[PDB]
Parts: C-alpha cells; sequence; structure tokens
C-alpha cells in the first residue's frame, strides 16, 4: 500500500521575485527608472 | 512568515496522524506476535494477556486521537473569514416621506407657520 | 512630521481575500486615488544633495474629480512633499522618516516649480484603499502609469501583467523630540502588526 | 469543493473510522471462531483500505487546508459599527414606528 510537494516550495520563489519586483517599483517611486 | 506557519501546522497535523495510524497498525501487528501458545511456559503466558489488552486500549486511543486530529481540521475550516456579510429583513424598505411629515409637524406644533420666502 | 512606514507586498492572486480579511478587521475601507507629481531641480555645482529623494513630490486627490475633465490640472487641490531617508540601520522596529505636508491654494500652481526653476520629472498614479485606526492608517498601494502625461483617462498603465499589491502601514509623529508620543506611536503600530500578521508578512525597509 | 464544502466531505470520512475496530475484530474472529486462515486473509485483505483511505484522506484534505491558505490564527474583529443590513434594518423599524 501507498504511504506518504517541492512547487509550494516554488511558491516561495514567486514570493521571491514579487520582493525584487517590490523593490524595483520602489526605486520607481524613488525615481521613476523602470 | 505566513507561509511556514501553516506549512510546520501541516507539518505537525500530518505527524500527529502517522503516528496514530501507525501506532494502531503496530499495536494490532505484535498481537500475532502475542497470538503464539504452545510451548509457552505457564507464567509466561500470562503477562501476555495484560499486552493484548494493552495493545487493543493502544489501538482504540490511536483512533481517539484520529477524531481528534477531525475535529482540528473542522475547527480550521470555520476560522476562515466569511465571503461576505449576510442577508437579512430588508424588507418593507422604510420610507422618507412620512418622517419628515411627522418631524416637521411636531416641531411646527402650536405654531403659526408663515411660509418661507428669500 | 516624522511617519513611520511600513511595508508589504501583496501578491494578486490573493489579494481580494485580503480585502475581505480588512474589511472585517479594520475601519473603512475609504476609496483611494491620487495622482503624484514629481518637478525635478536642475543646478550645478555641489553642494547640491540632489537625492532621488530631494527631489520634490507634488501630490493630489484626484478621485472625486471627474474623469472627462482636461483642466484638473491647477483647479485640482495640490499638496507638497519631501519624505527624507529613514534612519540608518532601523531592523525589527519599523523605519521612520520625516515627511512635511504643504498645501496651497491659488490658480498658480505648477507654475512655481518653474518659479523655483523646477522642471518635469517621473510620475505616476496611486489607486487602493486607506484603513483607519485611531491615529494609524494603513494603505495599500497600485502605482498605475498615466495613459498619457498628465491624463486622467482609464486604462492606466500597469507596471507589469501581475503588480504586487504594496501594502503600507503608516503613522504620523507631531515630533521626533517627543519619546513619550514615540512610545505611543510605536506602541499602536505594533499592536497594528499584532493584528494583520496572520495573513501578511510586514517588515522594516531601509528608505 | 468550497468552504463547508470540505467539511461535508469529512463527514463523508467520518463513518468509516469506528468500524475500523469491529473490522479488526471480525478478521481476529476468522482466526477466532471461524477458525479459518483464507477468510483472514480475506477481512484482513479488506481492513488496511480502511487505514490507508483514511489517513491519505486526511493528509490531503488537509494538504487543501493549506492550500486554501486559511490563516493559521483567528483574527480579532474589529468593533463593526455600519454594516448596511443593519441600517436599512433599524430604519425599517423607524417606519414601522411611524
Amino acid at each position: 500500500y501507498s504511504w506518504f510537494r517541492q512547487l509550494e516550495i516554488d511558491r516561495a520563489t514567486e514570493e521571491q521575485n514579487a520582493n525584487q519586483m517590490l523593490t524595483d517599483i520602489l526605486s520607481f517611486m524613488k525615481s521613476g527608472k523602470r | 512568515s505566513f507561509q511556514r506557519q501553516l506549512v510546520q501546522r501541516t507539518n505537525t497535523l500530518n505527524s500527529s496522524i502517522d503516528n496514530a495510524t501507525l501506532t494502531i497498525l503496530s499495536r494490532f501487528q505484535d498481537i500475532l506476535d502475542i497470538a503464539i501458545n504452545e510451548g509457552k511456559d505457564k507464567y509466561t503466558v500470562a503477562p501476555e494477556v495484560y499486552q493484548i489488552e494493552c495493545h487493543t486500549v493502544s489501538m482504540v486511543r490511536a483512533v481517539e486521537q484520529l477524531l481528534d486530529v477531525s475535529r482540528q481540521i473542522k475547527s480550521y475550516w470555520l476560522t476562515n473569514s466569511l465571503s461576505t456579510s449576510f442577508p437579512t429583513v430588508d424588507y418593507s424598505e422604510p420610507d422618507l416621506e412620512k418622517v419628515k411629515r411627522t418631524l416637521t409637524k411636531l416641531q411646527n406644533h402650536l405654531l403659526e407657520v408663515s411660509l418661507i420666502e428669500p | 512630521m516624522q511617519e513611520l512606514y511600513l511595508l508589504g507586498v501583496v501578491p494578486s492572486r490573493r489579494f481580494e481575500a485580503v480585502v475581505n480579511s480588512l474589511s472585517k478587521t479594520l475601519d473603512g475601507p475609504k476609496t483611494i486615488l491620487e495622482f503624484w507629481v514629481v518637478y525635478r531641480p536642475k543646478d550645478v555645482p555641489p553642494n547640491l544633495p540632489r537625492q532621488p529623494d530631494s527631489w520634490l513630490r507634488l501630490c493630489s486627490n484626484i478621485e472625486s474629480h471627474d474623469e472627462t475633465d482636461t483642466e484638473w490640472s491647477k483647479n485640482t487641490q495640490w499638496s507638497m512633499y519631501l519624505e527624507g531617508n529613514s534612519e540608518p540601520k532601523r531592523e525589527d522596529k519599523c523605519g521612520i522618516r520625516p515627511v512635511n505636508r504643504a498645501k496651497l491654494t491659488n490658480g498658480s500652481v505648477t507654475e512655481f516649480v518653474e518659479k523655483m526653476g523646477y522642471e518635469f520629472s517621473h510620475e505616476y498614479i496611486i489607486q487602493g484603499l486607506e484603513y483607519f485606526f485611531f491615529d494609524t492608517t494603513v494603505r495599500i498601494y497600485q502605482t498605475l502609469i498615466p495613459s498619457q502625461q498628465r491624463s486622467i483617462k482609464p486604462p492606466f498603465h500597469p507596471m507589469n501583467e501581475e503588480q504586487p499589491w504594496i501594502l503600507h502601514v503608516y503613522t504620523h509623529v507631531a515630533d521626533a523630540s517627543n519619546q513619550v508620543a514615540m512610545a505611543k506611536a510605536e506602541a499602536n503600530l505594533t499592536k497594528v502588526k499584532t493584528l494583520l500578521s496572520a495573513f501578511c508578512d510586514l517588515k522594516n525597509v531601509r528608505l | 469543493s468550497s468552504d463547508t464544502q470540505q467539511v461535508q466531505n469529512i463527514l463523508e470520512l467520518e463513518a468509516k473510522i469506528p468500524d475500523i475496530l469491529s473490522s479488526a475484530g471480525k478478521c481476529i474472529e476468522a482466526i477466532q471462531l471461524n477458525n479459518s486462515l483464507e477468510d483472514f486473509r480475506k477481512y484482513s485483505k479488506e481492513f488496511l483500505e480502511t487505514v490507508e483511505f483514511i489517513s491519505t484522506g486526511l493528509r490531503r484534505q488537509a494538504l487543501e487546508l493549506e492550500k486554501a491558505e486559511v490563516p493559521v490564527v483567528s483574527l480579532q474583529p474589529k468593533k463593526r459599527y455600519a454594516s448596511t443590513p443593519l441600517s436599512n434594518l433599524i430604519f425599517d423599524q423607524s417606519s414601522k414606528l411611524i
């Protein structure tokens, strides 16, 4: 019988790029740089 | 962080589950080891009986542990936020006009109003 | 006025739940729409601070004002901000920066930045919601790009297909010298932090 | 699958658990009262699925509890001050008094 998802770990990478994206947008509000 | 909280909580849940199931199956599995009769000394048989009963009680207990988990999960599914404020009796939507005529009349009670004019 | 900012990324994938949550545990929502403008100093040699925050930021509520109008650029209410840098090596506890809410009222509005010699620089539209909590307040960000320069006609341009909602807790200390008021403020924000940490991950960020 | 529905799904899981007792006691009974190894092979073959399906069902429902991303801690309610239905309700009574 069967007995006991990395994608959920990858969700953290999603949060990571979301965070860098936050750094990007704050840099934008600071400067308008894209 | 928000994530690791639910994650570790899930780890706790899975832990309790696997521990309970493994407990039941282990206690039952060892009864067969206890099941042997012939060739044993008369004294040696005696503890084994109590061992049987204790394994059984351990099984039923882990069964209780399972429901104990189930109540937790049920509680988690009712701790979530409502999608919306609930509907009620919006029926018979109140008039504005009568309220005005009543307030204005009572405020003007025994009073000789003489129009407005600019 | 020493503002006590906080920041919190919200993925758009889960954004609505945050709204339904905050509405059931905070004052408001009050609707938020606004049109930032930056007018750039241009002088040489140093010492010009010429800092990225040193660039001035005029502000203007635009939501109540109708979209169709084009003369809103001066007729609309206006204000002016500085927002200095946050104090160095400020972690755990919220970062803190000076802020000055100037206001003005005349038919001559934008022109004055040129009167200071300042000229047009980067600009962006904010949209979201604010939530009261006695003194403290939390506003959520969306930095939409205007469809045209100084235009108020939707659609406005997202920075990306999946723009994060930029949550921003803050409060406004009347003056830095009062460590008492600082205590009451840090306390209030602490309570807010506890209040909404359950479904979000706020953190101090340098500025 | 939404909100209460998963709970109802849990209700489906609820019936299975107690029986796991007697079934085990059935299995032993095959070597006991029935004195038959084969029937024991049968009911022991049946018995384990009650364990596996429920265990996996729990792990998966809990996984759903994580996918739903319901927060680990119950939120402290604000002192809600004026939901609309309360308002037009009180207004309804106001007209009712008028």
